């Protein structure tokens, strides 16, 4: 908005403003390891107790 | 040289004689005063500290 005044200033008209803002992206990473023997004797059905 | 009740009007009431501009790099006179909004009691003393 503006104010009216009694001096001979020059005005200012209507005004207006536009602003954009944008996203900023984020990424996370891990590493975990685990050996084969693991692995593989969770394919095979266990013979003996 | 007028009376004191004009000295008291005239300190508040009209702009005094050419005072210095502000938010410049130095001090100008004062011919349009827009947004003058300044008081000075020296002028009124004639005296400097």
């Amino acid at each position: 908005p503006t104010i009216a005044h009694g001096d001979g200033r020059r005005p200012s008209k209507q005004r207006t403003f536009i602003v954009v803002k944008n996203c900023h992206k984020h990424h996370i990473s891990t590493e975990m390891e685990l050996s084969m023997l693991d692995l593989e004797i969770l394919h095979s059905i266990p013979e003996t107790p | 040289n007028r009376g004191l009740y004009n000295m008291v009007n005239e300190y508040s009431q009209r702009l005094g004689g050419h005072p210095a501009t502000s938010n410049t790099e130095v001090q100008f006179v004062v011919i349009a005063g827009t947004d003058v909004f300044l008081e000075q009691p020296c002028s009124f003393l004639q005296e400097a500290f």
